[PDB]
């Protein structure tokens, strides 16, 4: 069975992300826009519930928990395709609408006030889960509401299900872009102090690197919080889509993660995507070969790290697994790891057997892909550490100049100081440390 | 069997309906960390007449 | 396999089932007669 | 012959509840309000006998019994679709008009002042049931007189068909939401009294549950007290229909209740049904599964009686019998098993045989589904104790502080004292212990 | 498993044979009857 994921949604980009997840999982399973699914949707061999509990028969509501500091989030949810997708019940909304204010400890307190109804949405979306694992929270670390809203999340749902595995999806600032929410290095450092304590396994999303790749390779001169969510979920359903369309291989998440993951500590995971497409360019199906998929992946317009320049650390990655879904040839996967191999386009550890893991997927028969072979990567690599250490540089920098704190010292977590938020810089520059540690032979006595 | 096509969204398809789960022996003791310790488990195919003589048993053994 | 074992067990005790009652019906008759 | 059901309504609110329950039940087996055998009821499968007795050879009279201390209920009854429906000598007005004052003891004493007209009732529905099972009375616990009325007419019922079998489908009042009545506590607890002692099964219906459901499966931002009432109708058909649907097991409400109640004061039952759905909501056929139709019926949300949710203790049923009707797909039943027990969506009594009963019948030609696919549970859970011990509580606090007792002081059963009142409350807390006991394994020494 | 469904066949198949055969006798001493 799979293992289903409770997804929380918290905050302005935490509830655009859900909102467009929502869209496309409807776009690929030929469910409505209230959950029905499409005269269209003949096609059961998708696995809604792993992440959406069936309300009907044909009405299917995504086992999803949204707990928000701010109303404005839960407003664009209502006003989204996927609002009458969720369960009304399982939507917490803060009664006072007056946001977070950009603070962290403000959506934090938020979502202790809201402690009880999270949790609440979280075992009723368990209950819609077949086989649920835990919850998977989904938000930003740079505004007020989505990080404090999320670590609030991710606390109840480590209350809840303390023996269970809690991932979250944690998104950074971006460090190239200047956020609107000044506020941003604190919120980061609250959340990653969260995913520190209360998750097992904290997958590292730089904000930057979804500018960057919105930029670059989807010609989006200035992505949107909103947009930046919605390019995250689109990744996160072309990674899932082994876990919601289950095939030979990648039917549940721990085993599309369990090569990423090498040690408990060294949990910082990096994603990535081939072949890499911007949305207006569906039109032409490239026949993309295993070798021109590789060597789009090399790409930095696909990864979804923004690494820094480290001039120090060489950093690299320890193991890569891509599970490419769709029309894939055995000969053309063959070529590509040659190709890899005389461009060394994958540098692995040298201290123990790794290698590229293929996972193949089935495609949502509903929704056409416009692309013959699509893949996700799991990786572990050392300029994953860049994304976490930047996050804590930006963190440490913020806290040390109190820019923004007036926001957050309404708050009482953050009313004297951002203590907590430089410790939790510290920890997540520890984990960075580690996770470039992780390219080495001594990796094996860390700890 | 039963909670496996149950869980599974092609589990109660007539097609998996022609699977059955048949012992090849019996082990006294599951063998601690032997990889071959459910090798006494096979997944037979039933092929009628005339299919059993292309799809013969020992391609269902093979199969299996 | 097993669920034409199943199907063969199944078919044999109701073949069986039918001929005891076709033979008890048939040894009424005869103490009747 | 059918195991009939003779309707006692009790007070405004009771009666109410008795005459849309009279209704529905009429509706179920094609009779008209006016007794009148519908053209549309041409499946003869149904009981009729059940929910409506025969007054001559061609009138079809429902067994309902309309007793109210005040007037008013009683001329609306008479003024009501259902006129025709209930015996004109079964009905039992107060000439004084007064009501019980929102004093569950002005109720008691009303219904003895009325009792040969209810025991008169009880007897012509009987000698006109050619296989009478028993009474069950309909009323709500919350006011002064459908509660006190309606504990006087389970007496009576039990009085006049000792013999026989007597169910009730026993409206608790709301324990945690402050009744404007401040006798209800006091009432609630004479009402569970009445069940414990006079009934074999009590289903509880919790109008705060009855609200619930209306708002999170009904839809229903603002549960009317027409809505509520509707509500306590639908778990009175729910608990009576293997009495009312006749078929290879479980058709009589004695044989019902037997499944269902272990002990006699083990006899506080809460009810599930699913899909619930308002009378307006009928717009949207939601297609529901095996699924989620045990996942409602087992959700106190959905729940057509308010347990809190407990946490440290393992309240369970019984007893549950889920009959189903339509299409029904059996790896769609066995997700559902499957789905129950992964989130523990029911817990069964560990201490006696109980299953699920199914019983295949046609539906009825006149009744509309408003699901593809619908069933009934009727179910004895413990959980219902929690509604009883609740009542029991207030009833209690109400009494040791004499609230609204000057009310019950005019009737002459609480004239001296509020011993009734004491009395209620100690018999629905030992009917709560009893329940709660029911989900144990010791529930075999129950109130030993 | 499979050896077992197999032994329950075939005690099943040993009854069926006797009572056709006591069916078969029977026949004939109610046709020579």
């Amino acid at each position: 069975m799979p293992r289903e994921i409770i997804t929380l949604q918290l905050g302005q980009c935490g509830n655009q992300i859900g909102f467009e997840f929502w869209k496309q999982l409807c776009a690929e399973h030929g469910i409505s826009p209230e959950g029905i699914v499409e005269e269209f949707a003949t096609e059961g061999t998708d696995r809604k519930d792993v992440f959406f509990y069936q309300a009907d028969d044909e009405h299917y509501i995504p086992r999803a928990v949204l707990l928000d500091l701010e109303p404005r989030v839960i407003h664009s949810i209502l006003n989204s395709p996927y609002a009458k997708l969720y369960n009304p019940e399982n939507i917490y909304l803060s009664e006072h609408g007056g946001g977070a204010g950009n603070n962290w400890a403000s959506g934090f307190s938020q979502g202790e006030k809201i402690h009880e109804d999270i949790f609440d949405i979280i075992d009723r979306e368990a209950d819609g889960s077949d086989s649920l694992e835990g919850f998977v929270l989904c938000h930003s670390i740079a505004g007020g509401t989505g990080s404090g809203l999320g670590s609030y999340l991710l606390e109840r749902l480590n209350d809840r299900y303390p023996k269970k595995l809690v991932q979250t999806y944690s998104v950074f600032p971006n460090q190239d872009e200047m956020s609107d929410v000044v506020v941003q290095p604190y919120n980061s450092l609250l959340t990653l102090k969260r995913l520190t304590q209360n998750a097992d396994c904290v997958v590292v999303l730089d904000n930057t690197a979804l500018n960057r790749i919105a930029t670059d390779r989807l010609h989006i001169q200035n992505p949107s919080f909103s947009q930046i969510n919605q390019l995250v979920s689109t990744i996160m359903s072309a990674s899932t889509t082994t876990l919601r369309y289950p095939g030979y291989m990648n039917n549940d998440l721990i085993g599309l993660i369990a090569s990423l993951i090498p040690t408990p500590r060294l949990h910082f995971l990096m994603t990535g995507y081939t072949p890499l497409t911007t949305d207006q360019s569906v039109a032409s199906v490239r026949k993309t070969t295993v070798l021109d998929v590789m060597r789009r992946l090399l790409q930095p317009k696909n990864v979804m790290v923004s690494t820094g320049r480290d001039r120090q650390t060489n950093h690299c990655y320890i193991a890569i697994l891509n599970i490419i879904q769709g029309e894939v040839d055995p000969t053309q996967v063959h070529k590509s790891l040659q190709r890899i191999r005389e461009r060394k386009l994958a540098n692995f550890i040298p201290w123990g057997p790794a290698s590229i893991q293929v996972a193949l997927s089935r495609k949502s028969p509903y929704l056409p892909s416009a692309h013959r072979v699509s893949g996700l990567m799991m990786a572990n690599h050392t300029s994953i550490s860049s994304l976490f250490e930047r996050t804590c540089r930006q963190y440490d920098k913020l806290r040390k100049r109190e820019a923004f704190l007036e926001q957050f010292r309404k708050e009482d977590m953050f009313k004297d100081n951002f203590d907590e938020m430089d410790t939790s810089r510290e920890i997540v520059q520890q984990l960075i440390d580690e996770y470039h540690a992780a390219t080495r032979p001594d990796y094996i006595s860390w700890g | 069997l039963s909670k496996a096509l149950q869980c599974s969204l092609h589990g109660d398809t007539p097609h998996a309906s022609n699977l059955s789960l048949a012992l090849k022996y019996l082990p006294e003791v599951f063998a601690p960390n032997a990889p071959d310790v459910l090798s006494c488990l096979e997944l037979r195919y039933k092929v009628d007449w005339p299919l059993n003589i292309v799809i013969t048993e020992g391609c269902l053994s093979k199969y299996s | 396999n097993m669920k034409d074992f199943e199907n063969q067990i199944t078919e044999l005790k109701k073949e069986n089932f039918n001929l005891k009652l076709r033979i008890y019906f048939l040894e009424e008759r005869m103490q009747q007669e």
